């Protein structure tokens, strides 16, 4: 099966300083990929859906780059409130995977 | 001068349900099987499931529909008599053995506007077919 | 001509070809080797071409290759249910090759759309071509911004650089049907060398007759098939070839 | 607006049967694609099951066969029945809406499901 890993998965930055979380599966899933932030205590929130872009309420400070077997998050402003767990799941596949997961704090 | 020009074989033949239609041209002969609304006397200027291309003169034919299966028969023979059909014996030929499957039970003619045709009626009737040495019909008796 | 014709439909609005009035060889169509997957479950290829058929229908359209899996008799998927649908009960085969070099491009292949969203599942042989603008429908305003309802019709993402199973493939499914009626497409003829003057066992035609056949002096009408003799036993039949 | 209240997390037993329930606002069950991912404790999401529009029910390999699914009409209430269970499942199971590939928007608020003897 597709099987998905994030690297370095705990990462530690200051604010207003550019992060890349990067999701490379195993297995090809073209740009079929979407980021998702996982709060403490909370549920889960997409940020980037399928190709690079934006869901409707995110902050604007939220990118992403990269196709198929690689893949990157990128934040332009670092704010404060946005350190929680980061996911990674194939959207158009019948069975979808998370990845292992990265986890943001003050540095 | 060939004033008829085609034949309708359907049961309802009004594009009610689907309908055998036989329409002749110069170019070619044309088969189908599509519903067509057509009026009361429907006159020429001068979905199908099947489909089929291929007074001196008189044309005969044979249409019968046995085992699914529509027979066509023909003979075209030379007359010199204008008044009626002439005394005298021409056995048809097949022409056409296309598998319609569509029943029919009633019949039409098709015309051409800017001219006698007769009609028989077939019924199970025990012959006696006379071959020639070559393997035509000469002669029969019923 | 239809798998190698250049254009072929998407999975939503699928081809549907009737094909009638002629031979198919599937003994040369097994033969071929282009296709990467060849899957028969209503007739084996072997004896696909000695099994006689009324009416063939042959659906044309372009998926991912990782839905020629759901694209199967008694199958369940989005691709399975949602825009191409197979009954139960199957007579036919599906074929399935790669496609990667043909139509996929260094573009995106926005020409061929899924059915990606839909309220219920399709009937078998059923195509649903309607572009109908918001599946849900909850609020017939149809707003551009829509939240509970959705374009159900997405373009397929189509990459060469990836080449791991998301690439194309040309998947067409054919069926089978008796309708009692008389046969139109058949399987092809195997006519062997004729043998003359030669006690030979015969099948002319289905005479299936048993003698020696010598070269002969009557002449037939252009319309007759075979002769006869005065006692009903066959003595003349003219060679189909 | 839309919210997705999840519910029936508790104790339960090997081998018992329990109805998680999820309450959706502002959404339809019919036309919808409901999906179950769990969340361990000290641990990163996983999916559990997935129930397209019409049927067509998925399921885990991990989970293949012990778990069924069955959405009810009344109310456009998620449910999802659980099956020989095991105490590895202890996990804050979500709720999920319609997106397929467009992504994911709202889950359910999730309730840990404690599972031993
Ligand atoms: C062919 O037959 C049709 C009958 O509908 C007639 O209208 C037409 O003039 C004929 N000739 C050609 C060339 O189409
Ligand atoms: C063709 O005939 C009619 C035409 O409306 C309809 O039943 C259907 O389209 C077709 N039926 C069959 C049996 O082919
Ligand atoms: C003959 O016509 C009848 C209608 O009275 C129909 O039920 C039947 O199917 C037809 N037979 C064939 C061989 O079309
Ligand atoms: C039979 O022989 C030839 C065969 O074409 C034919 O021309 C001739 O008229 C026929 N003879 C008789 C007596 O029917
Ligand atoms: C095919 O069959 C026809 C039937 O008349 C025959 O004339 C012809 O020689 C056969 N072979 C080819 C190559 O056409």
């Amino acid at each position: 099966d597709i099987q998905l890993t994030q690297s370095p998965s705990f990462l530690s930055a200051s604010v207003g300083d550019r992060v890349t979380i990067t999701c490379r599966a195993s297995q090809g899933i073209s740009s079929y990929l979407a980021w998702y932030q996982q709060k403490p205590g909370r549920a889960p929130k997409l940020l980037i859906y399928a190709a690079s872009t934006l869901q409707s309420g995110v902050p604007s400070r939220f990118s992403g780059s990269g196709s198929g077997t690689v893949f990157t998050l990128t934040i332009s402003s670092l704010q404060p409130e946005d350190f929680a767990t980061y996911y990674c799941q194939q959207l158009n596949s019948d069975s979808s995977t998370f990845g292992q997961g990265t986890k943001l704090e003050i540095k | 001068s060939n004033i008829i020009r085609g034949w309708i074989f359907g049961t309802t033949l009004d594009s009610k349900t689907q309908s055998l239609l036989i329409v002749n041209n110069a170019t070619n002969v044309v088969i189908k099987v599509c519903e067509f609304q057509f009026c009361n006397d429907p006159f020429l200027g001068v979905n199908c499931t099947f489909e089929y291309v291929s007074f001196k003169n008189l044309r005969e034919f044979v249409f019968k529909n046995i085992d699914g299966y529509f027979k066509i028969y023909s003979k075209h023979t030379p007359i010199n008599l204008v008044r009626d059909l002439p005394q005298g014996f021409s056995a048809l030929e097949p022409l056409v053995d296309l598998p319609i499957g569509i029943n029919i039970t009633r019949f039409q003619t098709l015309l051409a506007l800017h001219a006698a045709y007769y009609v028989g009626y077939l019924q199970p009737r025990t012959f006696l077919l006379k071959y020639n040495e070559n393997g035509t019909i000469t002669d029969a008796v019923d | 001509e239809v798998f190698n014709a250049t254009r072929f439909a998407s999975v939503y609005a699928w081809n549907r070809k009737r094909i009638s009035n002629c031979v198919a060889d599937y003994s040369v169509l097994y033969n071929s080797a282009s296709f990467s997957t060849f899957k028969c479950y209503g007739v084996s290829p072997t004896k696909l071409n000695d099994l006689c058929f009324t009416n063939v229908y042959a659906d044309s359209f372009v998926i991912r290759g990782d839905e020629v899996r759901q694209i199967a008799p008694g199958q369940t998927g989005k691709i399975a249910d949602y825009n191409y649908k197979l009954p139960d009960d199957f007579t036919g085969c599906v074929i399935a090759w790669n496609s990667n070099n043909l139509d996929s491009k260094v573009g995106g292949n926005y020409n061929y759309l899924y059915r990606l969203f839909r309220k219920s599942n399709l009937k078998p042989f059923e195509r649903d071509i309607s572009t109908e603008i918001y599946q849900a429908g909850s609020t017939p305003c149809n707003g551009v911004e829509g939240f509970n309802c959705y374009f159900p019709l997405q373009s397929y993402g189509f990459q060469p650089t990836n080449g791991v199973g998301y690439q194309p493939y040309r998947v067409v499914v054919l069926s089978f049907e008796l309708l009692h009626a008389p046969a139109t497409v058949c399987g092809p003829k195997k006519s062997t060398n004729l043998v003359k003057n030669k006690c030979v066992n015969f099948n002319f035609n289905g005479l299936t007759g048993t003698g020696v056949l010598t070269e002969s002096n009557k002449k037939f009408l252009p319309f007759q098939q075979f002769g006869r003799d005065i006692a009903d036993t066959t003595d003349a039949v003219r060679d189909p070839q | 607006e839309v919210q997705l209240v999840e519910s029936g997390g508790g104790l339960v037993q090997p081998g018992g049967s329990l109805r998680l329930s999820c309450a959706a606002s502002g959404l339809t069950v019919s036309s919808n694609y409901m999906r179950w991912v769990r969340q361990a404790p000290g641990k990163g999401l996983e999916w559990v099951s997935l129930i397209y529009a019409g049927g067509s029910t998925f399921y885990a390999d991990s989970v293949k066969g012990r778990f069924i699914i069955s959405r009810h009409n009344s109310k456009n209430i998620l449910y999802l029945q659980m099956n020989s269970l095991r105490a590895e499942d202890t996990a804050v199971y979500f709720c999920a809406r319609d997106l397929y590939v467009f992504g994911m928007d709202v889950w359910g608020q999730g309730t840990a499901v404690t599972v031993s003897a």
